């Protein structure tokens, strides 16, 4: 609850700090409020972020379906939630992740990473544009 | 302008059934009637950053048969990249200003793909990128399979050996699974099992496959017995138990093979096929190898010549 | 406010996130609350951290001296501040940092990092307990 | 019979302005109108006793474009010279009885010169002799410079990096100083300073040059920023401090460049040019590289064909 | 129980002026009046992970001259840390259940401090840990200055060579700075400058120190000329230029030296001291070395024997 901005609710425990680091969120002059380990009737234990006078992209909001799937992004204007988006999985993710295949060409060369995203039984599959191998998103680390 | 004119050939997964068929057709047409000045005034790069005999020699040979010239290197040891530490991109940023198409094989998965991003309006033909893909092997594999079997659909194909690191079988399984009603048998040590990504693909396409642990289990069901070498030089330390072959095909093992069945092998073989198989009417790997000439001639004609060869 | 715990007030903007990473503070099931870029009990902009059921030894608080000397730490019990302490320069910093010297015995071996802290002109110097070299606090990265 | 017919191309210092101009002219003429059967029935040696990618591949490519054949070797490891310990002279005493011209690069300064003394009526083209000369690089350098700048005279050229061992800049400074009113800026570590012999030459020709210690000092004055790689493999022990680059060009550093200025680099680059320069309108090294084809085609046509190509 | 009984001897920086004097005083007593069996029934570890001649040999000789037994290794090559990659920790943890004291040299800085953390009530004597400290070299140095200038206060002391990687000059400066009004001359290549921490400490104690580019500026007013060796095996790539001795003392350089001044060197020396210095009255490096026996007997006696010697 604030004048205008974004509230990301229902982030899972231990993810909140991550997203802070990830999207260089803390790198503004804006007011940010962060609760870690809040009780949550909804899920179980939850994290929660509020950035004032700041909004999320669309993909940035979907590139969020990876870690915070059942998260809810509220667009807030004049103290009233005027929007309620949800992260849906993108087709792909570029620049941000790193291929777990140590022999992938991506490591050595002047190229941004890139993976294909398809929902699997228990997880999310990531297929690298280059070495064409597929990994669980759990396996894949970030950079 | 034929569908394949100026296309990179990086990965089977990027090719339609129509495309494969088109290579095979174009192929036999040229084996029927050579066209020896077709790629006259073309210079092609034969850029092998790792060892090859069949793949390279067949390619350069095909280039000549079509009347093109060849510049290249057979290892990276005596390039700027080996001695002076140059990126692949930079390397592909200059050569692509020299030649009309780049045939290249590289030790890392994804290298041919990367080259396209720096190669400009110059096509790249992937001659092998790490344990990933081997489009041109597959093209000949297909050709050989049509040659000896009559069709590319409704076959019982067994693949045996290192299925994890064998780029040969990755490309071939993807290719075959673009045709109707083929069925697979995979014979591999658990450590070199066919990767989950090929399997998931078979399943989505609703294609029958099963694992086995001996050749005999499936012998009598098989139309094509595709043997593979263990990729010693691509292994990880925790896999050195798997260096020696796990399945050795002998001539005695061919007692119950259907009459039509051919034994293939992309080669080279260590011991996964004993030399006493060479003489049987089932051995077809050298014949298979010789088919690399027509597959590759085809591919080159298609990619660098606008209009189909009649 | 919280019932029982510690409250780190008067952290200079852009340090809050640093302290949250460097000391692995969100690595807890305990309920935490964080405000980035706030107007101050004193100054103009200010960061702030509250962590439930958690306390800092006078040494833990001193550790702050290198990143937020003006910070104030309030010990909270029963919603009341029962304690109020301030960061003074410590003797040492154990565990947190890694010695910049690549040939230090501290890397391969199973021991914790450790430096002596001293003020050296307009800067703090760190001398590794092991290799005895000296570095400016600015160069010595965290784990 | 054109002035360059049957001439060894060993060293810029042995060539007139008229000569350079003549290569550049002959060049563009063939880029305009290819002449693909010009050197038909010619066999050329591509004799690389040390690693090359651009220099070699461009040369062999050019030979093909003009319709000649190529025999050669890409390192000395598998010759008689490497394994059997043979002199260069003996080596050049036999090959010269085989081919119609010898393109060669060697690790020692003076090697191409030495080859002419044993090569008979066969021309030698120096593709790089130790840290000495690089005539053909210079020819393309020139071409690239005319291409992008309009002239070869009255330019502000900066050369940066290893100026002591860089054969590239030795040949290029000698070439440019045969044209009117060019001015040089040399940016090098003191240990790899441009050698006294190039300087003494500039002075006798009354040519303005000066040392600097940063790129910025001169940035805004420069028409051509010619970056060079540190010749790691040519260094002496007392110079190993200089292995890493001393001047790294970034895109941010191009704020104040005159609009016309191009960044050149004979390549390969280590880090003296960060990859973020590639995208700017000042980067012209890959384009530069591609120009090796026309410079070398030209040179070959000129040396092995009596009468000028129209 | 004297102040050094059972104490770790790791860094000069953790020792008092009285500590040092205690050792020297003891040294004399033992030199004048030996005590062949003062350390009977003791077994000591001589653990040298990096190479050593003087430091290991002198030390083991001390142990025998006092009646103790030695076990160890001169090379971490044949240990279970050398062929089986044991942690230096585990290594100390087991050795310290075998012996009454450990003398160790190690390539990593801080190795000795770390061992104290794993040896329990078994003392550890640093025999050199990478580029950090060399305590027992400082003690024989101190004994040697003492015996040749008759004091440790108010000396003009010059240090030449590699001061950055010189564990020898790190300990000796910290020890001399513990006495009064000693003045220092640091002569060395910029890249191998005496470390900031040593300078800050001198400053803090208000001790006069100054830099110099040659030995002749200071030669007239020095009492101890202390030459060192460029520590090539500890150099960084960017420093490999400095390998060669930059200051070479030779007998002619000693012409206007003081009658009393001695040339010292921890040894070994490369070329930094020409052999013509060897016979001059100023040469004292070999005497220096021989003095190690006394300082090391002394040190060993105090650490291992409860009651002061007589
Ligand atoms: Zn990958
Ligand atoms: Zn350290």
């Amino acid at each position: 609850a604030i004048k205008r901005g974004t509230v990301i609710d229902h982030i899972p425990a231990q993810i909140g700090f991550k997203l802070l680091s990830l999207f260089k969120l803390t790198e503004t002059d804006q007011r940010i409020t962060i609760g870690l380990n809040l009780p949550s009737g909804e899920m179980g234990r939850k994290d929660l972020i509020k950035i004032e006078n700041t909004f999320l992209s669309e993909d940035q909001v979907d590139q969020l379906a990876l870690y915070a799937p059942q998260a809810t992004v509220n667009r807030i204007d004049n103290y009233e939630v005027v929007g309620k988006s949800r992260p849906s999985l993108p087709e792909r993710i570029d620049n941000v992740l790193v291929c777990p295949n140590s022999n992938c060409i991506s490591h050595a060369e002047p190229v941004s990473s890139s993976f294909a995203v398809r929902k699997r039984a228990n997880d999310i599959a990531l297929k690298c544009k280059y070495c064409e191998k597929e990994f669980s998103h759990n396996v894949v680390l970030a950079n | 302008a034929n569908p394949l004119y100026q296309k990179h050939i990086i990965s089977i997964n990027d090719l339609s059934r129509d495309d494969l068929n088109l290579v095979l057709a174009t192929a036999a047409k040229l084996k029927a009637n050579p066209q020896p000045e077709l790629l006259k005034h073309k210079v092609i790069a034969s850029a092998f950053f790792e060892a090859s005999t069949r793949t390279r020699l067949s390619f350069e040979t095909s280039m000549h048969r079509l009347g093109a010239s060849v510049v290249g290197f057979s290892d990276s040891a005596n390039t700027s990249l080996g001695k002076k530490g140059e990126t692949l991109a930079d390397t592909i940023s200059v050569i692509s200003t020299y030649v009309d198409a780049i045939v290249m094989r590289h030790p890392q998965e994804g290298a041919a793909r990367l080259a396209t991003e720096f190669s400009g309006n110059v096509p790249v033909l992937n001659a092998g990128d790490g344990s990933n893909q081997h489009p041109t092997q597959t093209l000949l594999d297909l050709f050989t399979i049509q040659e000896t079997q009559g069709r590319l659909d409704n076959l019982h194909v067994a693949m045996v050996g290192d299925l994890k690191y064998g780029r040969t079988v990755h490309s071939l399984t993807q290719a075959l699974a673009k045709f109707d009603g083929n069925r697979f048998y995979f014979i591999a040590p658990d450590a070199l099992a066919m990767p989950q990504y090929i399997l998931d693909m078979l399943d989505e396409k609703g294609i029958a496959w099963s694992l086995h642990s001996s050749i005999e289990e499936v012998m009598a069901e098989v139309d094509i017995l595709y043997m593979t070498r263990v990729q010693k030089e691509r292994l990880d330390p925790s896999e050195y138990c798997n260096v020696k072959a796990q399945f050795v095909l002998r001539a005695s093992d061919l007692h119950n093979a259907k009459a039509n069945m051919k034994v293939l092998h992309p080669l080279p073989r260590v011991d996964e096929i004993a030399t006493d198989v060479d003489k049987t009417p089932h051995a077809w790997y050298f014949q298979q190898a010789g088919n690399g000439i027509f597959a590759r001639q085809a591919l080159l004609a298609l990619v660098l010549n606008r209009d189909l060869v009649l």
